[PDB]
RNA sequence: GCACCGCGCGCAGGGGGGCCGGCGCGGCAUCUGGGAAGACUCCUAAGGCGCAAGGGAAUACCCCGUGCGCCGGGGGUUG
């Protein structure tokens, strides 16, 4: 049975031994990366008993730090159907496709990636999903897509760079709204490979506070990944 | 210790390898006739100085140190002339340096042989060593992979035609190479040539007699005619 | 100093703390200072300090 | 060796699937605050069986799969060591039955 | 105070708080030629037609925020007015892009997001054929 | 170039080659590009070392793709001939891949070595 | 000109020390009418912290702080002139990683990390520049590394033996400096001073002077006199 | 609450402190111990090792002299 989760636009599938996460499919009858999907219909179709209306793509936590955070107990994702999100680190168009599903047709996703093969995946996913636009450009140079990207509400960030706080800072100063949202994933292995990861995450959140965010909360993804943090914070409020 | 040392062919200087490893090995140079310390040359490695050799006119010396580095360090300016690397030798063990008619600025020794611990013996041409600048990755005139275990002893002929190199840890590891053709002699040693475990080799001054001494403690002699 | 963190058991509630170094200078790290001091005096021992005193 | 390799590949895929399903079934999180008053407000807001059976079951299945994968890995390593001991030359690796470790410094020419 | 705002379609000018004028453009590959022309800072017919006034420089002010474009349109001598770079023109350019919903019935009472999308896909495929396959 | 996790420090190269020689004596090693590929695909490879002096680099550039997909560390040492006579082959190997086991001093050395590789990254 | 008058005292708070002090001086810029504008000199300092602090000399206080994720900084130096508007601070720290900061238009932000040494116990205790692109760092594992700034590579690794005076088998290169003619002077922990020729990065002289360890050096401007304090 | 002719006692916790003593984590020039360890070194012996069979057994462990191989010791004149 599918139930809505506390966050808007995300759903759970409950069974006798399982609890999966899923999102409403914008493109009906099609998947992307070899993902399971459930078929369901709203009640009122007893004499037929066919699952024809809603299709739900399954959201695996072991391939997305966002799914990891949502299961870890993130209290909000700052995005709803209707919002505008900027995605930094469109790693081959998986979580980007799911946040396109989350924001729905009136919501818009703008993906950013610098890798060319993940760029191929992102463009060939954006062929189908039209609420998302791709940018194959290094995220440290936001004035190469300042023309393309309008003002957004939530910045999501998963990039493997040491100056991740500076990338998020420049993209927030050029695109993020007042009182905006930021969901960032920290990879202590890429920032500092010797220090204790608690110390690394403390240094990163202090860098964001100096960068004039407001850190709401921090939760780590360690039933799912290793030494990865998820920081939820607000911009200027 | 004063174990390993070499005297210059000019006989004026004698070099002693210090026992101070710490990732970099030095060797002191001593004037012989007064037996007095005159200089100190230091190379960077991983365990120190594997081996070394004076130059033929006796002005500089070439030090092959482990982690494959080789430094040519002269006496006149008393600092390092140059540094190159043996092609992929995971660690030097012994070196030798002989011949005539080479680079006159690098001492005029034409051929340099470096034997690593993998058994591989590279033979470089010291005119090809020059790009005073030294090429950082010179190509060997020939790489020898005949012997299987770690190269123990290497000696050139005083006439610069023969090159004898031998490994000890196997029974009878010894080969003989003509120069400048760089071809291994295939009709000697045979399967029944009583070398043993070749511990030291020596060519005579006129290059007529090859002397081989094994780990049992016996010395044997071969005339070397052409 | 800074207030310690209250734990209800699953999460940790803590007050962020940046009121120490407004514009004067950052605080010196005592561990790094002692480390450099030890590299200075690796194995040496001080001479007797002063004159006649217990 | 080929047969043990195939069985190990199968067991590795199954162990990956089972660890994934077991994690999916079942100072970590930190909430920052600007002041002690807001933290106390947050504490004021805070003050104001079947899953166990299925979790123990999946845990036992994971433990069995781990033991099977370890056994196949030790078998594959043992067969590689048998190849090394029976190679066409003096080849290092593996202990003798007396305990001394086979170690040859010859290069495979 | 002439400002120079660059969206996927066109430009606007807010010299006299409130907007003064605009320049719209729709649905061409000349849009991506304009995109490359501003990714360098080169000549542009839309840019030149915007900066073309007939009297004189009444005040030598054109506020832009990328100094490459600034120090290119200085070298453009057709009107010989000068830009300034963005001396933290963050409040200005950020606030007008956020508050561009008031700009919408002023020039284009519509949504040009589809042209924006087409420009994005054109640019991205241009780069993925720059790294060809 | 495309050899971005490059190992240039000679002490680091010496440590890596000493570890490779030791693992080769323990037969905990896979030599060559194709056996490296197979070991990484089957997921047993604890660490993987490539050679930068391959004349077409594309014949080894595929290994970092699966290495990123499987989250295993890879590092470029300079000389394929050095890697070869460190393995004990007398042929120029271009990609070696050394695995892990239950317990060994070489397992502890592999943990320290991949810590140093993460430092290099 | 021989007066030596102490102008200004800026004190720091409790439990704050100062290790390094580096002025940066811009070249002599020329006005439109031929008048001369000398460089605008700024003051940077480290405090056994992970931070570099830029002090405002006019305000008689600190101006900015800068902090990258690394170890606590122990030594640092400014890249000298060849370019003109683009000069960078290079800082060696405890964990080894050569961090690299930028200073443009009065800004102080952590640009990047050049390298880090393989061993974690390698501690960087001195730094001095040979030329515009070559940095010489002195390292507590008896090491003097010559790195190159542009590609961030490792040109060479000069080394020194053990100290044979006492135990503590590592020597420590407490200071380095660079002569005008390319050679590098290096004060170490044996109380020696090592002259390294820099066309090949090798040692060319060892001079035993002090009994305990050398702590600082100074060069003549032309490169004739060496001052060694230990 | 006990005593209204009292200190003190059981109990809830709010805050800070002696940072007194233990625990955890980090580094640590050295020192100690173990492993690995240079191939001149040890490599157990003039013989040993491996694989597949065969017999015997304290029956988990082990021992012994057939067929294949892999080394080693001695001896060993340009086969």
């Amino acid at each position: 049975i599918v139930e809505p989760h506390r966050h808007k636009g995300v759903f759970v599938a409950r069974g006798g031994k399982e609890d999966l996460l899923c999102t409403a499919n914008l493109v009906p009858g099609e998947s992307v990366y070899g993902e399971k999907r459930i078929s369901v219909e709203t009640p009122g179709s007893g004499p037929d008993a066919v699952a024809t209306k809603t299709e739900y793509r399954i959201w695996n936590p072991f391939r997305s730090k966002l799914a990891a955070g949502i299961l870890g107990g993130l209290e909000t994702i700052y995005m709803k159907p209707g919002s505008k999100v900027l995605y930094l680190g469109a790693a081959s168009g998986t979580s980007v496709s799911h946040v396109a599903d989350i924001v729905g047709p009136t919501g818009a996703v703008y993906a950013v990636e610098f890798s060319h093969r993940s760029g191929r995946d992102l463009i060939n996913m954006a062929t189908r999903r039209t609420n998302v636009i791709p940018i194959v450009e290094d995220a440290r140079k936001p004035m190469a897509y300042r023309m393309l990207v309008p003002m957004v509400d939530v910045i999501f960030a998963d990039v493997a760079q040491p100056d991740q706080a500076r990338i998020v800072g420049i993209n927030a100063r050029l695109f993020l709204k007042q009182g905006g949202g930021l969901l960032i994933s920290i990879k202590a292995s890429c920032i500092d490979s010797t220090a204790p990861p608690e110390q690394v995450f403390a240094s990163e959140v202090q860098k964001l506070r100096e960068d004039k965010f407001f850190p709401k909360e921090q939760l780590t993804l360690e039933p799912y990944e290793r030494d990865h943090a998820m920081v939820s914070c607000v911009y200027l409020q | 210790t004063m174990e390993r040392f070499r005297v210059s062919p000019c006989g004026r200087y004698m070099a002693l390898v210090a026992s101070d490893k710490k990732g970099g090995g030095m060797l002191n140079i001593i004037n012989v006739g007064t037996m007095q310390w005159i200089a100190q040359a230091r190379i960077d490695g991983r365990h120190g100085v594997a081996d070394f050799a004076w130059w033929s006119d006796g002005n500089g010396l070439t030090i092959a140190g482990r982690d494959g580095q080789v430094t040519e360090w002269s006496m006149i300016t008393r600092r390092t002339v140059g540094i190159w690397r043996d092609e992929g030798s995971i660690g030097g063990t012994v070196m030798a340096l002989g011949g005539r008619n080479g680079p006159a600025e690098l001492g005029g020794d034409r051929w340099v042989a470096i034997g690593s611990n993998s058994g591989i013996l590279n033979v470089y041409d010291r005119n090809d060593l020059i790009e005073i600048r030294i090429k950082k990755y010179p190509t060997p005139t020939r790489v020898f992979e005949q012997l299987t275990t770690s190269i123990s002893v290497v000696a050139f002929s005083p006439d610069g035609q023969l090159l004898a190199f031998g490994s000890q840890h196997k029974k009878d590891a010894l080969r003989l190479v003509h120069l400048p053709s760089c071809t291994v002699y295939r009709n000697w040693p045979t399967e029944q040539t009583p070398l043993g475990r070749v511990t030291a080799i020596a060519f005579s001054s006129k290059s007529d007699v090859l002397a081989v001494g094994n780990d049992v403690g016996r010395v044997r002699l071969w005339e070397i005619r052409g | 100093k800074n207030p310690k963190d209250k734990r209800v058991g699953s999460t940790a509630y803590r007050v962020v703390s940046n009121g120490g170094d407004p514009r004067l200078a950052p605080k010196a790290k005592k561990q790094s200072l002692n480390l450099k001091q030890a590299l200075l005096r690796r194995d040496r021992v001080a001479k007797p300090r002063g004159g006649f005193f217990v | 060796l080929g047969y043990v390799r195939t069985m190990r590949n199968i067991a590795a895929k199954e162990l990956k699937e089972l660890e994934e399903r077991y994690v999916l079934a079942g100072p970590k999180k930190i909430v920052f605050f600007e002041g002690v008053e807001e933290r106390q407000q947050a504490l004021e807001k805070q003050k104001a069986r079947r899953k166990q059976l299925v979790l123990e079951k999946l845990a036992r299945k994971v433990k069995a799969a781990r033991k099977k994968l370890k056994a196949l890995a030790d078998a594959e390593y043992e067969l590689e060591l048998q190849q090394a001991k029976m190679a066409k030359t003096a080849t290092s690796g593996g202990f003798t039955k007396s305990g001394r470790r086979i170690k040859v410094r010859e290069r495979k020419r | 105070l002439f400002i120079l705002t660059e969206t996927s379609a066109g430009y606007a000018l807010f010299k006299a708080i409130k907007y003064k004028e605009f320049a719209k453009f729709d649905s061409a590959a000349i849009a991506v030629e304009e995109a490359s022309g501003i990714l360098e800072g080169k000549v542009t017919p839309k840019l030149a037609s915007l900066l073309n006034e007939l009297k004189d420089e009444k005040k030598v002010t054109l506020a832009v925020h990328d100094t490459k474009l600034s120090n290119s349109i200085t070298k453009l001598p057709g009107i010989n007015i000068k830009p300034i770079s963005g001396s933290m023109t963050d409040d200005l350019f950020r606030a007008i892009r956020q508050h561009l919903y008031n700009l919408i019935p002023g020039m284009e009472p519509s949504n040009f997001d589809e042209m924006n999308l087409g420009l994005a896909h054109s640019l991205s495929r241009h780069k993925l054929k720059f790294s060809p396959e | 170039s495309a050899a971005w996790p490059k190992a240039e420090d000679p002490a680091l190269v010496q440590e890596l080659l000493d570890c490779v020689q030791q693992a080769s004596h323990y037969r905990q090693l896979k030599k060559g590009a194709n056996e490296t590929t197979k070991s990484v695909n089957r997921g047993t490879s604890e660490l993987v070392i490539l050679a930068a002096d391959t004349q077409p680099l594309s014949i080894v550039l595929h290994i970092p793709l699966i290495c990123e997909e499987k989250n295993v560390p890879y590092v470029y040492v300079p000389s394929k001939v050095a890697l070869g006579r460190a393995c004990g082959v007398s042929r120029a190997v271009i990609a070696v891949s050394l695995t892990s086991n239950e317990a060994s001093d070489l397992n502890s050395k592999i943990r320290a070595l991949r810590d140093k590789v993460e430092r290099l990254a | 000109n021989g007066g030596w008058y102490q102008e200004v005292i800026i004190p720091g708070g409790k439990d704050r020390s100062v290790d390094g002090l580096v002025w940066v001086t811009d070249p002599d810029e020329e006005m439109a009418d031929g008048k001369i504008i000398h460089g605008k000199s700024r003051l940077f300092s480290i405090g056994y912290t992970t931070t570099i602090t830029e002090w405002d000399l006019e305000k008689a206080r600190a101006k900015k702080h800068a902090s990258g994720q690394h170890g606590e900084i122990w030594c640092f130096g400014v890249q000298p002139l060849p370019a003109a508007q683009n000069r960078k601070l290079v800082a060696g720290t405890v964990d080894g990683n050569l961090v690299l900061y930028s200073i443009e238009d009065g800004d102080l932000k952590f640009q990047k990390t050049l390298t880090r040494t393989p061993s974690k116990k390698t501690k960087f205790v001195s730094i001095a520049f040979q030329s515009h692109n070559i940095v010489i760092v002195g390292c507590s594992n008896s090491t003097i590394c010559a790195y190159d700034v542009r590609t961030g590579t490792m040109l060479r690794q000069m080394t020194l033996g053990t100290d044979l005076t006492g135990g503590s088998k590592n020597i420590i290169v407490w200071a380095v400096k660079c002569l005008p003619n390319g050679d590098i002077v290096s004060g170490d922990s044996t109380g020696q001073v090592c002259i390294w020729d820099g066309k090949t990065y090798t040692q060319a002289q060892r001079i035993q002077s002090h009994t305990q360890d050398v702590l600082c050096l100074s060069v003549s401007a032309d490169g004739s006199k060496i001052i060694s304090g230990g």
